[PDB]
């Protein structure tokens, strides 16, 4: 597994020893090659994981997450080099260093065998993200956003640490293989109830769960483009991965402790999806669609069935790709008109025909058009929820209807109608932006032909 | 926004808005791709009474027609081999009760 | 849509608009031309019956009762011209109207075709550049200190002058741009 | 083909369009007449409707009210 | 074809009626079938036979992997991690094999339904009966394990079921 | 239904194009002789739609109405179906009358 | 239908119920009833792949019609006699069902009448 | 004389049926002139930048900025916990959660007690 | 050029699909399943040469 | 192209329902000043038009002639 | 239906003008279904999506 | 194809044709530059009917604010040319 880690670490001295006008080229090429190397982890077994060493292992759940993480870095570098043009050389290298450190932390987080090491890396991912948001964000709110990002997460994860070192003191180990094999039921007691809460709330805040999702519309909106791309595509999935990993110790306590979270998720799906209908900020609309999509992953993980776990894995990957593409698409317009108001620039299909096609495809994948993997994950979760209770079809059905409404609305407001008369600085699309959209959308469509690669360990 | 004059020279023709004018709190609700509050030929509540009455009447008469169905003056359709007992699912090791049809 | 609106409509304007609207809806009800001619002459007679009323209270009351008559008797599906605001071709060609400033972003290979068109465009751009300060000066001098009372714009009063704020009216895309 | 606007007169017509329209209307009417002449039962039925009142009480197994 | 075993994927003997024309009119389907054979099927068979001659020049084999039988979870001690690991791997392989057994039975059922036409409700009784038994056994074996299933949870489920059966059998013997 | 409904929409499109994108029947006058082929096609389509005997429409729709009459059916549904059958001929008549009969009602530049 | 009016507006106890019918034994008035004959065997119908609804005492004529349609395929106007025979057989089946309806109606109007007349001699 | 038309929220009163446009004071005319003047100055201010050759970019519209700011960032600083606000928050935020909890818990309790007594017909239910 | 369209748009696609169905799709069991052919009284089988008996002495009500 | 407008002095309301409108309006003390403008809708090939049943039987005559000749031919040819 | 519709259509040639029935208004405005169902539910949903869900 | 490229002379011809078909205005007296009120002695109500007749002739709707001002056939021709983008 060091054959991926060490090349990623070499991106730092390579970036710092590069010419002033060659950092973007070198970083992009070598991060793409690291993605190529990362593709080898998709060769998974049917029975157990790829146990590289005592420290690192790879499973059918973490391999697609690793591939998405490595694939996202070149796209972030491509999306960042436009608005960082006037920046000094050393600050450009510092921004690229922040991105490389984030990738390194995420790669180790997804493959750590022991839960304390996983916790340390999963918390270390906060520092580069906060620095990115609060140093390179554009507005004065970016400071407050940073605080919201910092303290929502930590207030959730500080109990988790206390739980973890507690568990090792009673079971003897925090190794995930040992934890899974030597698993024992959780009794029905107040102490076990609070241990269950300490093991779960940290991940719930990362998803985030409706009710503790306030930090997200601030952090994603105020962040720079690469910050929001990594926040939506990978950092939200840390909660899903951690919940999937930690659920084994939780049973049979999860059957009754999951009710408040299932109610919050199944209602906040409707709440945030409807919030998207009345949103004057385009980037804020895209951010809220993420909460609406992750409510479904929370439901799938809480109900604890093989179909739900498969659906949650597929939906996490598909949402990562689609939300990253949507944030980039909004940034293309922002770098033209310098405002995130959705109705400021209209009728753009007339002026930018191919970027309109990109918008249409992104909106189609957002509303889970078959046979996209967005739809595969959504439908698997809906089927498992129907098994859990038939009445769920009403809530699930309603969410689907609303999701299509605010997606196409987002399409109709920005692309159709007539272009505003005063704006006259709308330049033709650059090759960089078009390629950035294509490198988002082509892997998404290609994953339809081999969905077993993104369906997790329950396939 | 549909109620405003379409023959005026709006700065924004599609939205029917003028640059610098105060914007209604619910503009995105009223953008005329959406909720319309234009005056109608038939006043509100006149339309509600007629529509609800028509739907309620249709439902009541469908229920009545279910109570008093329509049919033709015939007996049941007759089928030869124990009312196709073996064909309609099988269970060959039961030998069901003879259903017997005679000429009339 | 070309004339500036006034602060209000006078009584004469209101009754004329009512006459035109009632005639159009009557034509919607009377499909055939002879029947329309008959009832339109009856409508004109009904309007002429009070042509020279001098009691403005009585005239206003009569106009109000006429409005109440029209609203009850209006056609729920009036005929609309296809390109009129309610018609079936109202904004059909707006997707084809492209602003002329887009031509500035054409690649030089695109501009290599149509050399005469772009030479004429350069002359038009030079003309627009050269007369802007005179138009601004004219507007400032002509308008009152408080500000302009109405949206009416003045014509060019000197010889080599263009009417102020003319570029976007003149360079309208087209009504059938493609 | 080239026909010009005529401004308040009946439009210019060609020979092919009229003969085609008449030919197809005649074809439809011939088809209707032919099928009615050959397949009348598709409209007027083929079998008569039996009147139950014309069936005797012995045809249906009815006793004379005393047994 | 010799590709698959006919005992595990059976079908009836395929009775096909001989053509018995009654009219003197030409059959368009026969003319089209001759055209299809002469224009489509013959070049396809020629290309396929060329491909097969090229294949026969190089011959190599791949072998189905055979796995030894190892002790199951019942023979493992409480905290003997290595025997638990081997038993769990064997149990997972057996679970996959059982899934594919159910898949084979379901394919038989679907093929019967399509083949029999309008008489499927009667002529597919054997396939429906086989699927009912296989489905009942699979449901008894793996139903309700949930995410995070294991051989230990399956053993606990089986023990609970045997305790229920023993109590039900003791109840009947007292009558 | 596919055949004659598609052809009816085609005839409507022909009328609309020949009248400078006008879709209101109140501005279509006497087109019976001005567009003879369109008139023939639309008349045949309306007759097919109305269940005229031996036409394409007849081999299904007339069999449907009998089937409802010869079934254990909701009485209100049967009455509604018969009334709708009458209204079909009603609106076919409306189209033919207001689009092809009478005197021209379209602008003078033909 | 008239039969609907006589039931929904008149006395419904004088007319048969289409769902609960027949209510009298098949030999209540008839002295000797021969069992209805079937021509096509179960195997023939099964081989023919006829619809379950289609497998009615008229099935042999339908089998002949299907065979005739298949044998003279291009000439789709050759199976007129066979279609006529099958339609005649189905017409006979329908009039048999109408006869059953009428028999049940007149049995039911005779039954209550005879009991109420037996009660008519029991007043005193 | 005729059936009267009464306005509603989603079908408003027409201008020609509004008695305000028929009882006009000199002050009403002064107000209309003032409104026209405000609209006119705004139109002239817009058209001066719109027609400007030199200008390249987006004309910034203070009304749009005020609208978005009021719809997002001005709301919490102008919030007061009042019995109406507290009641609406509690109802609209808490009531649906317990309503759905009750519905789902009742349904699942019924389903589990049916499974326990062996009357559900779970045959062919291999996938969950 | 006379009939080039009918070979690059019909003959070539039907060559690939026929090759695909005959030698790859039908290699797996139950991939192409056909409705059993109808059998009528009097038919002759091409496989066993069996003759189906005729239909039991019609009432001949004519 | 290259065509001009017909003379405006030919549009007379005479013989058309516009005359009837004019008489009915004269019997009321009014006049119709736009009648001649509509006159072209009744003048040329628009002067006469078919009724509903005549439109329905647009090709009945020719089709009937073909039908009767075919029946006459086949009925006597069937007597071989 | 043919006869009744044709007769009612020929009635339009007469020189009489009268105001429409309430049944005609119901038919022409599509049972008022779009005028009610495209205004009341959309308004209430879009109003709650902002007044309570967002604010 | 579609409608021919309508020209200025055609617009003037059609406007004068429609005016000459109006019973109120005599053909000999009418001129392109004739005022509808001073020259022809026509009331405001009468003027509205001319505008509607022009709408029916050219098949498009002229707004009331725009319509009232048109007092000469040349004015109507210029308005129609401006709307249809007619430059010869
Ligand atoms: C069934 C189709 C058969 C396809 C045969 C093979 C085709 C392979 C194409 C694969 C997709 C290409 C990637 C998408 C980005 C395109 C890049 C681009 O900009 O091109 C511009 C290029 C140049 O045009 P231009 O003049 O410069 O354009 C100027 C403007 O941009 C103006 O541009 P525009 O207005 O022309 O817009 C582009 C155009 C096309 O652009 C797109 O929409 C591309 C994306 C399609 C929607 C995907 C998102 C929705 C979620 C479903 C995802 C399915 C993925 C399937 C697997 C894909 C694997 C790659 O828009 C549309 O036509 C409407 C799109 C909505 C499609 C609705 C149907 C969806 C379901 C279809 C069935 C899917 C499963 C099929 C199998 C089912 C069982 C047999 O245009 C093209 O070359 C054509 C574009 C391709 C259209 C394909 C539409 C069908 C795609 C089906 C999925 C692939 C199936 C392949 C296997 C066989 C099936
Ligand atoms: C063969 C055996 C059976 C024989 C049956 C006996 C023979 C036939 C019996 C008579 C059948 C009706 C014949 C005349 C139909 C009416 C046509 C007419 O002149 O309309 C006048 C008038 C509208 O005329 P208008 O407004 O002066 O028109 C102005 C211009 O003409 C505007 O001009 P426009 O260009 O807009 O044109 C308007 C349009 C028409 O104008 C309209 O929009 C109104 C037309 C409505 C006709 C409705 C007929 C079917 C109604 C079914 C409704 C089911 C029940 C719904 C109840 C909802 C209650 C909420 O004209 C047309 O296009 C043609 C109209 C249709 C003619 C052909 C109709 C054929 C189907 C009906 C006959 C079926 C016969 C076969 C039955 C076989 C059964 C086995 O409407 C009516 O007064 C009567 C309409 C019929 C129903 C009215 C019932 C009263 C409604 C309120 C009742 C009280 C409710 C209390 C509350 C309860 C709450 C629980
Ligand atoms: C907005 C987003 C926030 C995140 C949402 C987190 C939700 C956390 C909710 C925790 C789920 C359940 C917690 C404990 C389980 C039952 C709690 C209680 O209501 O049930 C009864 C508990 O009994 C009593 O009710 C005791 C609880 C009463 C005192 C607790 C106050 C709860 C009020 C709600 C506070 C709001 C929670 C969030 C704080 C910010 C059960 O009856 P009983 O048979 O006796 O006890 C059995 C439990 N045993 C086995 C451990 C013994
Ligand atoms: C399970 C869910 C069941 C559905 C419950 C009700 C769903 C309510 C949806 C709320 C959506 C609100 C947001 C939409 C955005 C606003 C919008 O769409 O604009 C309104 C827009 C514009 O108006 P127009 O009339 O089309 O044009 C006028 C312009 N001149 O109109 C619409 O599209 C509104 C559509 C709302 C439909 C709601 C009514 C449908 C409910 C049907 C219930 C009965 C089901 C039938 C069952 C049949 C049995 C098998
Ligand atoms: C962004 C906001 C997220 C908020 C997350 C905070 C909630 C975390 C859940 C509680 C955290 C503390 C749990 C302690 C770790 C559990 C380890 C454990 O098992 O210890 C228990 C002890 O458990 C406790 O003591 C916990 C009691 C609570 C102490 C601190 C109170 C915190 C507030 C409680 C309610 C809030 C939790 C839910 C809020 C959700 C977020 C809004 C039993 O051990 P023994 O003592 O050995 O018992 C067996 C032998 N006698
Ligand atoms: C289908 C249609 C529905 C029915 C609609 C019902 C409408 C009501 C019918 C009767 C109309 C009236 O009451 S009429 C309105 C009642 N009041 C008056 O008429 C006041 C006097 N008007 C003048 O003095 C002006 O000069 C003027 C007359 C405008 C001419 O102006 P010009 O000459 O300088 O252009």
């Amino acid at each position: 597994m060091l054959k991926i880690i060490i090349p990623t670490t070499m991106l730092l001295p390579m970036t710092w020893m590069s010419k002033h006008n060659m950092i973007w080229i070198n970083a992009t090429v070598h991060s793409l090659l690291i993605s190529l190397i990362s593709l080898s982890l998709l060769n998974q077994l049917g029975e157990n994981s790829l146990n590289f060493s005592l420290t690192f292992f790879s499973d059918s759940l973490s391999a697609p997450l690793l591939v998405l993480t490595t694939w996202l870095l070149p796209l972030m570098l491509m999306a960042s080099q436009s608005h960082l043009s006037k920046e000094t050389t050393t600050r450009k290298k510092l921004y690229i260093t922040m991105l490389i450190l984030l990738q390194l932390f995420l790669i180790m987080t997804f493959t750590a065998t022991e839960l304390i090491l996983f916790y340390i890396l999963f918390e270390a991912t906060l520092v580069p993200t906060l620095i990115i948001i609060t140093r390179w964000g554009n507005q004065t709110e970016r400071l407050n956003a940073g605080l919201y990002f910092l303290f929502y997460t930590l207030a959730g994860s500080l109990p988790l640490l206390v739980a973890l070192v507690y568990i090792q003191n009673t079971t003897g180990s925090l190794n995930f293989l040992i934890i899974h094999y030597w698993s024992h039921p959780l009794s029905n007691s107040w102490s076990n109830i609070f241990m269950w809460l300490a093991c779960i709330m940290a991940f719930m805040v990362k998803m985030p769960l409706y009710g503790l999702h306030l930090w997200l519309p601030k952090a994603h909106v105020e962040a720079p483009i690469a910050g929001s791309m990594v926040l939506a595509a990978v950092l939200l999935k840390l909660g899903g991965y951690g919940m999937m990993r930690i659920t084994t110790i939780l049973n049979p306590l999860t059957n009754y402790m999951a009710y408040p979270f299932l109610m919050l998720s199944m209602w906040g799906m409707i709440m945030t999806s409807s919030i998207c209908l009345r949103q004057t900020d385009l980037k804020s609309l895209i951010a809220y669609s993420s909460v609406s999509h992750m409510a479904l992953v929370i439901v799938a993980i809480m109900i604890q069935t093989p179909w739900s776990f498969m659906g949650a894995t597929a939906l996490m990957i598909a949402h990562g790709l689609t939300s990253s593409m949507l944030f980039c698409l909004a940034n293309t317009n922002y770098e033209r008109v310098h405002s995130r108001t959705m109705i400021l620039a209209r009728g753009l299909q007339t002026l930018l025909p191919l970027m309109a096609t990109w918008w249409l495809v992104a909106s189609l994948t957002n509303l889970a058009l078959p046979p996209s993997i967005n739809l595969i994950g959504e439908l698997f979760i809906i089927t498992a929820s129907f098994s859990w209770s038939n009445i769920t079809i009403i809530l699930m059905g309603m969410n689907m209807m609303i999701t299509a409404l605010y997606s196409l609305y987002m399409l109709i407001t920005t692309q159709r109608g007539k272009y505003t008369h005063h704006i006259n600085n709308i330049k033709p699309s650059f090759t960089r932006e078009n390629a950035l959209m294509a490198l988002h959308i082509l892997p998404l469509l290609l994953l339809t032909l081999n969905p077993k690669m993104i369906l997790g360990p329950l396939y | 926004q549909q109620e405003r004059d379409p023959w005026y020279d709006w700065d924004h023709p599609d939205l029917r808005l003028n640059w610098g004018e105060p914007i209604h709190w619910d503009l995105d609700m009223y953008i005329r791709n959406r909720v319309d509050t234009s005056p109608t030929p038939v006043s509100w509540n006149t339309m509600c009474k007629h529509l609800f009455g028509f739907v309620a009447f249709m439902l009541f008469m469908f229920w009545v027609g279910e109570i008093y169905p329509s049919y033709q003056p015939v007996g049941p359709k007759q089928y030869p081999y124990n009312d196709l007992y073996l064909e309609r699912g099988g269970d060959p090791t039961k030998e069901p009760e003879p259903v017997v049809h005679y000429e009339i | 849509a070309f004339s500036a609106p006034a602060a209000y409509l006078t009584h004469q304007q209101k009754v004329l608009r009512l006459y035109k609207r009632a005639l159009r809806h009557l034509e919607s009800w009377c499909v055939h031309r002879d029947k329309y001619r008959y009832f339109a002459c009856l409508m004109r007679a009904r309007f002429d019956e009070h042509k020279n009323e001098k009691d403005m209270v009585k005239a206003t009351q009569l106009l109000r009762q006429a409005e109440e008559e029209f609203w009850y008797g209006q056609h729920p599906q009036p005929y609309i011209f296809p390109e009129s605001p309610g018609g079936t071709s109202y904004e059909r060609y707006e997707c084809y109207k492209v602003p002329e400033w887009c031509l500035d972003d054409w690649h030089p290979s695109e501009k290599a075709m149509y050399p005469d068109y772009f030479a004429k465009r350069e002359q038009w751009k030079r003309l627009r550049r050269e007369s802007w300060e005179r138009e601004v000066k004219q507007l400032q001098e002509e308008t009152p200190p408080g500000g302009p009372r109405t949206e009416a714009l003045p014509p060019a009063r000197k010889e080599g002058d263009l009417p102020p704020l003319w570029w976007h009216i003149v360079t309208r895309p087209r009504e059938r741009p493609m | 083909v080239h026909i010009e606007p005529r401004y308040r007169q009946f439009p210019q017509l060609t020979r092919s369009q009229l003969i085609q329209a008449e030919f197809f209307s005649a074809t439809m009417w011939f088809w209707i007449l032919w099928r009615f002449w050959h397949d009348s039962d598709a409209v007027l039925g083929h079998f008569p409707y039996p009147d139950p009142s014309q069936w005797t009480d012995e045809e249906l197994g009815i006793l004379p009210d005393d047994e | 074809p010799d590709s698959w075993d006919k005992d595990v994927y059976p079908e009836p003997p395929r009775r096909t009626p001989a053509p018995a024309p009654q009219t003197s009119l030409p059959n368009p389907v026969t003319y089209l079938t001759k055209i299809f054979d002469l224009l489509v099927d013959r070049p396809v068979t020629l290309a396929r036979e060329f491909i097969e001659q090229q294949h026969a020049k190089n011959r190599y084999y791949y072998y189905h992997r055979e796995f030894r039988r190892v002790p199951d979870i019942t023979e493992c001690e409480e905290k003997d991690i290595l025997c638990m690991f081997e038993a769990e791997m064997q149990w997972r392989r057996d679970y996959k094999v059982d899934q594919e057994i159910v898949n084979i039975i379901q394919e038989r059922l679907k093929a019967c339904q399509q083949r029999e036409g309008e008489s499927y409700r009667q002529n597919c009784a054997k396939e429906l009966e086989q699927f009912t038994q296989v489905s009942k056994a699979f449901q008894d074996r793996y139903s309700d394990l949930g995410a995070h299933y294991s051989a230990r949870k399956c053993l606990a489920k089986q023990k609970q079921r045997m305790l229920a059966e023993r109590k039900a059998a003791k109840e009947a013997a007292a009558a | 239904h596919a055949f004659f409904k598609a052809m009816l929409f085609m005839c409507s499109g022909s009328i609309i194009h020949s009248l400078n994108d006008e879709q209101d029947i109140r501005k279509m006058g006497g087109l019976y002789k001005a567009m003879p082929f369109t008139t023939t096609a639309l008349i045949i389509g309306s007759l097919a739609l109305t269940g005229m005997p031996y036409l394409t429409g007849f081999y299904s729709k007339d069999l449907i109405i009998e089937a409802v009459n010869m079934s254990y059916t909701n009485a209100w549904a049967l009455l509604m179906t018969l009334i709708a059958t009458s209204l079909t001929a009603a609106y076919s008549t409306r189209i033919i009358f207001f689009a092809f009969l009478g005197k021209p009602r379209f602008p003078p530049l033909v | 239908g008239a039969h609907l009016a006589r039931r929904y507006l008149g006395d419904a106890s004088k007319e048969p119920d289409p769902l609960r019918m027949p209510t009298f034994p098949p030999d209540y008035g008839f002295p000797e009833r021969k069992e209805r004959e079937m021509v096509a065997t179960q195997q023939e119908m099964n081989d023919a792949q006829l619809m379950l609804q289609q497998r009615d005492y008229c099935a042999h004529y339908l089998i002949q019609l299907l065979k005739c349609k298949r044998d003279s395929f291009p000439n789709f106007l050759a199976c007129k006699h066979e279609q006529h025979d099958w339609d005649y057989c189905e017409h006979l089946d329908y009039v048999k069902r109408m006869k059953e309806f009428e028999r049940e109606r007149r049995l039911l109007q005779r039954k209550k009448r005879r009991e109420q007349r037996e009660a008519e001699m029991a007043r005193g | 004389s005729f059936p009267k038309y009464k306005p509603s929220r989603l079908a408003t009163l027409p201008a020609t049926l509004d008695p305000a446009e028929y009882d006009i004071s000199p002050e009403t005319r002064k107000a209309q002139a003032e409104r026209l003047a405000i609209r006119s100055r705004l139109k002239r201010e817009y058209l001066l930048q719109y027609n400007d050759p030199n200008r390249l970019g987006v004309i910034e519209d203070p009304a749009l900025i005020r609208w978005t700011y009021a719809r997002s960032a001005n709301i919490y600083p102008n919030f007061r916990p009042t019995p109406k606000t507290s009641l609406l928050g509690a109802l609209f935020g808490i009531g649906p959660l317990f309503f759905w909890y009750y519905v789902f818990k009742t349904d699942r309790d019924k389903k589990e007690k049916l499974i326990q007594e062996g009357k559900l017909d779970q045959t062919f239910n291999i996938s969950y | 050029r006379h009939s080039i369209f009918a070979v690059t748009h019909v003959l070539i696609p039907v060559w690939i699909i026929h090759y695909y169905l005959k030698y790859h799709v039908t290699a797996k069991p139950y991939t192409v399943v056909e409705r059993k052919p109808r059998i009528f009284p009097g038919d002759t089988i091409l496989e066993t040469g069996e003759v189906i008996p005729l239909m039991k002495e019609f009432p001949d009500q004519h | 192209s290259k065509m001009e407008l017909p003379d405006y002095k030919q549009w007379k309301i005479e013989g058309t329902p516009l005359e009837t409108v004019q008489e009915k309006l004269a019997a009321r003390g009014l006049r119709d000043p736009w009648g001649r403008n509509e006159a072209w809708r009744y003048s040329g090939g628009f002067a006469n038009n078919v009724s509903f049943v005549g439109a329905l039987l647009k090709g009945f005559k020719w089709g009937f002639a073909a039908f009767v000749v075919a029946v006459g031919a086949e009925y006597y040819l069937e007597s071989q | 239906g043919f006869m009744l519709a044709l007769e009612l259509n020929n009635t339009t040639y007469y020189l009489k003008f009268k105001y429409p029935s309430q049944t005609y208004k119901f038919s022409n405005m599509l049972g008022y279904y779009p005028s009610i169902m495209h205004r009341l539910p959309t308004y209430h949903n879009l109003s709650m999506s902002q007044k309570s869900a967002s604010s | 194809s579609d409608a021919p490229p309508l020209t200025l002379e055609a617009i003037k011809d059609r406007v004068l044709y429609v005016l000459k078909l109006y019973d109120k205005i005599d053909p000999e007296k009418l001129s392109v530059n004739s005022h509808f009120m001073k020259d022809l002695g026509l009331d405001s109500l009468d003027q509205v009917e001319i505008i509607m007749a022009m709408e029916d002739e050219f098949g498009f709707e002229i707004p009331d604010i725009d319509a009232e001002k048109l007092m000469c056939p040349q004015e109507i021709v210029d308005y129609i040319a401006d709307k249809k983008d007619v430059y010869e």
